[PDB]
């Protein structure tokens, strides 16, 4: 339903050349910046636009130009990892008195966990 | 006496000359180094 929403800002996010970043990962930090692309190519770079000197560290993917390299926007690291991203659910089914009976298995487990992420400074 | 020392040091003004010469092709090269260089292996020196 959104078609129009979009595409008037077609005309400057898209049309110009900015996104398309090659990502690769810095190595090096000369403070100079040695970066390997995936491709494995190695080269050297610095600073941005609007990249701040303490942004860049060591051992994190690092988008840069395909055509004139530079740094423009940093990426997470560790993009590598694909089957762990689903490991992590939301809003599980059973709750906490579904546990039949009250027994010494629940008391000790919410002492060492629970009450330490509820209550930090007890 | 007076002439000796109004070459060398008209000579040296030249040499600044040349100076300024030098100095226009070390831009250039501050033009012909740029950061983004790749890294290639080097077998044979």
């Amino acid at each position: 339903a959104p078609s129009h929403l979009w595409d008037i800002m077609g005309d400057r996010q898209r049309l110009g050349e900015e996104h398309p970043l090659q990502v690769a990962r810095c190595t090096k930090i000369i403070k100079k910046y040695v970066i390997n692309l995936k491709q494995i190519a190695k080269f050297v770079v610095g600073l941005g636009e609007r990249v701040s000197p303490t942004d860049i560290e060591e051992g994190m993917r690092v988008g840069v130009d395909r055509s004139k390299y530079n740094i423009e926007l940093p990426l997470p690291p560790r993009i590598d990892p694909s089957v762990t991203m689903m490991t992590v659910e939301e809003k599980p089914d059973v709750t906490y008195s579904d546990v039949g009976g009250c027994k010494d298995q629940i008391e000790k487990l919410r002492e060492v966990v629970e009450l330490p992420l509820l209550s930090p400074e007890r | 006496i007076r002439i000796f020392r109004s070459e060398l040091q008209r000579l040296s003004h030249e040499n600044n000359v040349m100076l300024e010469k030098i100095k226009d092709n070390k831009e250039k090269i501050k033009n012909n180094r740029q950061l983004p260089y790749l890294v290639a292996n080097v077998v044979e020196v």
